[PDB]
DNA sequence: ATTGGCACGAAA
DNA sequence: TTTCGTGCCAATTT
């Protein structure tokens, strides 16, 4: 529901992109947002995450007492609240082929529905509808520190809460859309990717969609100053939390659930890899009260990793995408910077115990392992 | 211990005499293995 | 009980070849070690994890 | 007897070299004609070792240099 | 295949062999069992077979078939690098353990 | 039973 | 003509 602090400190924020509403809030515009207590020492004692559109009682560096309200925002709704303050006007926005209108029989207090791309007409598949902040002279207004006008889309089954014609300001909702023990261990080590992954970015820079329903949805992104024409495949039956209007990192998340830890070590690298297996496995472990130290865990993790993948031919004798010893590519690079070349350029590989174990430079090894007839 | 035929006389005798010292020796049971992965038609040995 | 032998058996069979075979390698890198915190509850200091 | 080997793990500084050692001094009593060092009290060639060693008479430079002097005054008495 | 339209690895059946028979008599040869697949492995030469391929990798674009030419392509390496010979594989003499 | 690699079939 | 999904087979279980 809300943030609940316990104990008296100072509050701070992390990732925070977050504006003065209009009733003197403070709403934050940022996904990846983490509110921290920090003392007096400086040793931070509590941690919280806050989700996207949510207000905060008070500020950062302010002064806090237990068992007090910090943060409050709605669980089931995601707001799509705005930064600038003006006019609402529904651009691209028409009945019968993007949205629908329904009337609520007893509340009485209803809007425009937008509709999705599965149910609205051919027509409006290819229109966007969108909502554009302008002022009473009917111009764009551009949002401070920076020069793009102000306009939102809308997704599908978003329902509209005003009508066109009526002032808004920052803060105020435009559409409301609904929503362990030893095999938890065994699955860990064995780098087994879940069911439903967590749907991560590859690149940074601002994000957009693409061609709709094409067997499953697209994804754009576009760098700042990287290589544009790059895209992603992003199935659009499970529920999505991008931003369109809004850049994203390729340390960020596109949809929610457990993430594999291959894509952990391609994005983040390995030390968030190993800090996430120790952390899991930790975590498993402690409920029942074994003690176990990190080093053992870190020397898996480390025997975990030994490949890597060569990602060009370099002056080394590798091929194009052979996968190979980390050793030796190290010490075949080490060789070659002291005679004045350029060595090769590799990434390195996540494997499972099993078939870490079946990949090593001894076959007598492997075949005492399993799988004597294949290796042999 | 358990499968080195020479091995075995040898620390029992080496026992006996009181020189508490072994010749380790060779396993039977590789032999056998090498034996039995030869008749696959594969060519295994020992170099050098 | 199986399945505990067989993870165990996986374990050993993956790392039986690492020994210590060095005093010094002398790399500068390493991994920041912090308190375990989960929502407003510390369940690892930093003392037992440095 | 002994129940204990801190003391010699301290003198030698390692426990595997600990054990070399000692086994070379224990197979140097017992095939060999060396007697001990320490007086013995009804213990064996690897206990009085260890107190050989604890004592601070026995470590490997004691022993090659042994040796080597062994092996100079037999090859000079040879002719 | 001969000068007939005969591939060299085309699969037969025998009432396709003696319609081949009858047509075209002794210009091509077909073979069955362990024979044949013995005759196949003898006449492949693997530089020619490495060129090709390494050719038909650089210069089409593919995913599925980059890496099972890549596949063949490192199985063919690891046979040539060796003193192994493809033809190996059917066995000719039998060994017999010790009783 | 469970997991992963491989050939196959339908679709962009 | 490429690309992702579905059915089949082989491996594993103190």
């Amino acid at each position: 529901s809300s943030i609940q602090v316990k104990n008296k400190g100072s509050i701070k924020l992390s990732n925070v992109k977050s504006v003065v509403n209009s009733s003197g809030k403070l709403v934050i515009t940022s996904r990846n947002t983490e509110l921290k207590l920090i003392d007096e020492f400086g040793r931070t004692k509590e941690s919280y995450k806050v989700p996207y559109g949510a207000v905060l009682a008070k500020g950062d560096g302010e002064q806090v007492a237990g068992g007090e309200t910090v943060a409050n925002w709605d669980p089931h709704t995601m707001p799509v609240i705005t930064e600038v303050s003006g006019f609402v006007r529904f651009t691209d926005m028409i009945d019968g082929q993007t949205i629908t209108r329904q009337t609520d029989e007893l509340t009485g207090l209803s809007s425009l529905v937008v509709l999705d791309s599965a149910e609205r007409t051919a027509g409006g598949k290819d229109l966007r509808p969108a909502l554009k902040i302008v002022d009473a002279q009917g111009n764009d207004v551009l949002i401070p520190g920076t020069d793009m006008p102000a306009q939102y889309f809308l997704p599908g089954k978003a329902i509209v809460q005003l009508e066109d014609g009526v002032q808004i300001s920052s803060g105020d909702t435009l559409a409301r859309i609904p929503q362990g023990g030893l095999p938890r261990v065994a699955d860990l080590f064995e780098a087994r990717r879940p069911k439903e992954p967590a749907i991560l970015a590859e690149i940074s820079g601002i994000v957009s969609f693409g061609k709709e329903t094409k067997g499953k949805r697209r994804l754009v992104i576009t760098p700042v100053d990287g290589s544009d024409p790059y895209e992603e495949m992003i199935p659009k039956w499970r529920q999505l939390n991008v931003f369109e209007g809004e850049r994203v990192e390729r340390g960020d998340v596109i949809s929610d659930g457990p993430e594999a830890p291959h894509d952990i070590l391609r994005l983040r690298g390995v030390h968030a890899v190993t800090r996430y297996i120790v952390n899991e496995v930790q975590d498993v472990y402690r409920l029942q009260g074994v003690k176990i130290n990190d080093k053992h865990i870190e020397v898996i993790v480390r025997q975990m990793l030994r490949k890597a993948t060569i990602v060009n031919a370099g002056s080394s004798d590798f091929l194009e995408g052979e996968q190979v010893e980390y050793s030796r590519v190290k010490i075949a690079n080490r060789e070659l910077e002291a005679n004045g070349k350029v060595g090769a350029t590799y990434s390195r590989d996540l494997l499972g115990i099993t078939k870490a174990s079946l990949a090593t430079e001894s076959f007598i090894s492997a075949a005492s392992f399993q799988e004597t007839t294949r290796v042999l | 211990k358990s499968d080195d035929v020479n091995g075995r006389t040898k620390m029992y005798k080496n026992i006996v005499d009181g020189n508490h010292q072994m010749e380790p020796g060779m396993p039977e049971s590789f032999n056998v293995l090498l034996k039995e992965i030869r008749s696959l038609g594969i060519n295994i040995e020992l170099e050098d | 009980t199986a399945n505990s032998g067989y993870l165990t058996r996986r374990l050993v069979d993956v790392a039986q070849d690492l020994v210590v075979t060095e005093d010094d390698c002398g790399t500068h890198e390493g991994i920041m070690m912090t308190p375990v915190i989960e929502g407003g509850d510390v369940k690892e200091p930093l003392r037992d994890r440095v | 007897a002994r129940v204990t080997v801190q003391d010699a793990v301290e003198k030698i500084g390692n426990r595997f070299d600990l054990v070399l050692v000692a086994a070379r001094r224990a197979r140097q009593m017992q095939v060999g004609g060396k007697d001990p060092l320490v007086p013995e009290e009804n213990d064996k060639t690897t206990v009085i070792a260890l107190r050989e060693i604890e004592e601070g008479l026995i470590n490997n430079q004691i022993l090659d240099v042994r040796e080597r002097q062994e092996q100079q005054e037999q090859e000079a008495a040879e002719l | 295949g001969g000068m007939t339209n005969l591939e060299r690895q085309q699969i037969l059946t025998e009432e396709q062999y003696l319609d081949a028979l009858e047509e075209f008599g002794d210009e091509f040869d077909a073979k069955m069992g362990a024979e044949a697949i013995q005759a196949l492995l003898k006449s492949m030469d693997l530089e020619q077979e490495c060129e090709q391929l390494r050719e038909e990798l650089n210069e089409t674009n593919s995913e599925t078939k980059r890496k099972k030419l890549t596949k063949r392509i490192k199985l063919l390496e690891a046979f040539v690098q060796s003193g192994n010979k493809p033809e190996w594989m059917i066995l000719t003499v039998l060994p017999v353990l010790p009783p």
